[PDB]
């Protein structure tokens, strides 16, 4: 509070706080907010974060189906050390977990599986075409509204948030994140891809493939699967390990078939360069 | 290409960045068009004495009339409004901002760092943090390469087109007239004034209204109406450029 709208429930608490949902009034439609505090200065609103955030306003224009939208932005709060600044982004009812976990399909489908890996493929190549990107895409994240829809949500808000999430960091669930943000902090756009991978298999399964807690937790947890590398391909924060090997595919899955596996493994790889595109990886055998 | 794909999203992006054309009769109680065009002076010579992006000047007037067209303002207020537009100008397009100082520094301290700073956060709600509006100089370069012609040649382009944007941005038509519109005027007067004292050389320059308005996807006549507004301002300032005697 304040802002001309009108909260009406609440629809998640994730890494970005509490998510409302509101209406617009003289708008008469739905609204997804979310908020942040933000670093007061002798210089004002943060140069970056006002940047980040103009940039998401500026990426509605696109109008790119497979991206919700951040069609209002207000800062509410002004302090002497911080500012406070509520997000307007368009609403979308459930998220893709209320639609994996709502399955009655036990055990498919595959048509329903590869057109949706296709769209989000699509917003994330549209993203990172635009120098946007995610870092934390969960199955929360990722939105559909009744039509199949699928909005990427919570895209390219990391750095809006740097300083939140170091006041008083919070939960988490690395289950996610790519092997070099754990080792390291490479923040770059290949982390997003390998977040694709891990959401690719947990498809046809149904839950995370790497459901971990430490980020040392996390990693041998995928060493596991996709056996430990031998150098130079490793980065600079250990140290060594349980020498592991290239364990196949499907093990941990199936249902999936042939290239989809040969996918999910490009998708999988630890080395960020070699690792696949969304865009090469949007037009592979399997898709 | 990609060209196009951003460039429709621009131009629609830039739709939702217009002030309003009758903000003066509608909005504005205090504020009259001869007080802009004082405050336009004010804030281009501080973005020169400042050696400030070429951008910041026009991108703050653009929030300026942005502003006027939602809110109405005392003129005891407006340079503080103008101050603050430049403010957020330079925070998006400069590598070293214009600090807070800096700015009350140039109103000879008329207004304080913390007065600038509430005008920031009311500034930036009124727009909606819709700040990364696309800027007449990206329009310029665009256009630029789309364009057969030396790199020495487009370099004297950018320099006067740049000259005519700055000017059109202290006169009333830059609020009617969008950024992409304000940037083809503006290179159509440049690259066929260059030609003209230079046949043979600037040939980019032949029907480049019509070229232009395409890319632009604007009615070509309100383009050459543009340009002859353009170079009617620039004849202008034969006048003030002499009687700064008396």
């Amino acid at each position: 509070a304040t802002s001309r709208y009108e909260p009406v429930a609440e629809i998640g608490v994730g890494a970005y706080g509490t998510v409302y949902k509101a209406r617009d009034p003289h708008s008469g439609h739905f609204v997804a907010l979310k908020s942040v505090r933000v670093p007061n200065g002798e210089e004002g609103l943060p140069i970056s974060t006002v940047r980040e955030v103009a940039l998401l306003r500026r990426l509605e224009a696109f109008e790119h189906p497979n991206v919700v939208r951040l069609m209002d932005v207000c800062a509410t709060s002004r302090t002497d050390r911080e500012i406070k600044v509520t997000l307007v982004f368009e609403h979308v009812d459930q998220d893709l977990r209320t639609y994996l976990d709502k399955a009655p399909p036990p055990g498919l489908p595959a048509e329903t599986i590869k057109d949706l890996m296709r769209q989000f493929l699509r917003g994330l190549d549209f993203l990172h075409a635009n120098c946007i990107v995610h870092r934390d895409l969960k199955p929360e994240n990722i939105l559909v509204t009744s039509g199949g829809t699928v909005k990427l949500a919570d895209f390219g808000l990391a750095r809006i948030y740097s300083y939140q999430m170091a006041l008083a960091p919070v939960v988490v669930t690395l289950w996610y994140r790519a092997p070099e943000v754990l080792l390291q902090s490479t923040y770059a756009t290949p982390v997003d891809m390998w977040s694709v991978g891990c959401i690719f298999a947990e498809m046809f399964r149904r839950k995370p493939l790497f459901c971990g807690n430490s980020e040392a937790d996390q990693l041998g947890k995928i060493f596991d699967l996709i056996g430990l590398p031998p150098e130079d391909d490793w980065p600079r924060p250990r140290g060594a390990f349980p020498p592991r090997g290239p364990r196949p595919v499907q093990s941990v899955v199936p249902e999936m078939e042939e290239s989809g596996a040969q996918l999910l493994l490009e998708m999988l790889t630890f080395n960020p360069h070699k690792r696949i595109s969304a865009f090469r990886a949007l037009q592979h055998s399997y898709l | 290409l990609l060209n196009d794909r951003v460039l429709r999203a621009m131009l629609k992006a830039e739709e939702t960045c217009a002030p309003s054309v009758s903000y003066f009769k509608c909005v504005q109680k205090e504020v009259l068009p001869s007080m802009r065009k004082i405050v336009a002076t004010w804030m281009l010579e501080v973005c020169e004495e400042q050696k400030c992006e070429e951008e910041v000047f026009p991108l703050a007037m653009n929030y300026l009339d942005r502003f006027l067209s939602l809110e109405p303002v005392k003129k005891s207020r407006l340079q503080l409004l103008g101050a603050t537009c430049m403010f957020v100008a330079s925070k998006m397009k400069e590598t070293i901002p214009l600090t807070a100082e800096k700015l009350c520094i140039y109103t000879d301290n008329s207004i304080r760092p913390e007065e600038l700073l509430q005008m920031e956060l009311l500034l930036v709600n009124k727009l909606k943090w819709n700040l990364a509006a696309m800027t007449p100089h990206d329009f310029i370069e665009h256009f630029l390469s789309k364009m057969p012609e030396a790199e020495e040649n487009k370099q004297i382009i950018r320099k006067h087109a740049q000259t005519f944007v700055a000017l059109c941005a202290t006169d009333v038509k830059f609020i009617s007239n969008p950024p992409s519109m304000v940037a083809a005027g503006s290179v159509v007067a440049a690259v066929q004034g260059l030609n003209l004292r230079s046949p043979n050389n600037f040939l980019s320059y032949y029907r480049l209204t019509r070229f232009l308005s395409r890319v632009i996807k604007c009615d070509p006549d309100c383009l050459r109406a543009c340009q002859e507004q353009i170079e009617a301002l620039l004849e202008s300032s034969l006048r003030q450029a002499q009687q700064n005697m008396d």
